[PDB]
């Protein structure tokens, strides 16, 4: 049990993209779980929009090299633990490699980079994400944050 | 007392720094004990940014159960929608100050590599 994180992964790099003028073609989901994604991440970005924009500028990305730079990244990220907030780190973090590659003229690299997410989701997160209450624990947890916007 | 609230989330955020600066200290000193090339320190200086990413995220995060325990307070009527307010603009400040420490830490952590 527990959601679709394909979906949440897909509708996640989707909203990022068409809010920045792209248009990116390629268990159910309740709206409020996206929702409430999209907003946290939004909300991490504008706090830490100088240390992505120092990563970003600083990233030589070739198809060949992405999976490199994520993996070393995300390995960092979770090297001792999981958090609600090292998962939102990791949304965002997935979200500016995508921004990244189609401002690079690199567009088909947020299908991989999608897929990467994905995976680790799936492969390394799923069980603590189920264990911690699922994603309907997270829409709980952000609500007092939401109710405040 | 709100003013608790904010306390307790500096407390954190403050905590979390100095693990970062021993993080990137581990880092630098089983850097040195190697002699490197470029590709092997841009991997490190990228570690470093990565490092520093978890340490927002767990600032993030510290700063989620301070809002959830801020409208607890506010439902129980020990702090009103203004203190709040107030409370969201110091958190702010805070995510803030706590990432230009990080930077700080990371500006020497590759002066401290390359030189």
């Amino acid at each position: 049990t527990g959601y679709d994180n394909r979906e949440i992964v897909m509708k996640y790099i989707h909203y990022k993209l068409s809010q920045r003028g792209y248009e990116w073609d390629a268990s159910p989901v309740p709206p409020v779980v996206h929702l409430t994604l999209r907003q946290a991440g939004d909300d991490f970005s504008r706090r830490y929009r100088r240390d992505f924009a120092e990563m970003s500028s600083q990233l030589h990305l070739t198809p060949f090299t992405a999976r490199g730079r994520f993996a070393t990244v995300v390995e960092e990220l979770f090297r001792d633990g999981v958090n609600w907030g090292r998962i939102v780190a990791f949304f965002e973090f997935g979200g500016v490699m995508c921004v990244e590659s189609v401002n690079r003229e690199m567009s088909p690299l947020v299908d991989n980079i999608a897929l990467w997410m994905t995976e680790y989701l799936n492969r390394h997160l799923h069980t603590w994400i189920q264990d911690n209450g699922g994603w309907d624990a997270f829409v709980e947890l952000y609500g007092p944050s939401m109710r405040l916007e | 007392d709100p003013k608790k609230v904010l306390d307790k989330a500096k407390d954190e955020a403050e905590n979390r720094v100095r693990e970062l600066k021993q993080r990137l200290e581990e880092l630098y000193k089983e850097a040195r004990k190697l002699d490197l090339t470029q590709e092997m320190r841009q991997e490190l200086v990228d570690k470093a940014r990565a490092a520093s990413l978890q340490a927002n995220g767990d600032i993030f995060y510290a700063i989620l159960r301070a809002l959830a325990e801020a409208e607890k307070l506010k439902k129980a009527g020990l702090v009103n929608s203004q203190q709040l307010d107030e409370l969201k603009r110091r958190l702010e400040e805070l995510a803030e100050e706590a990432r230009r420490k990080a930077e700080k830490l990371r500006d020497e952590f590759r002066l401290k590599l390359e030189y």
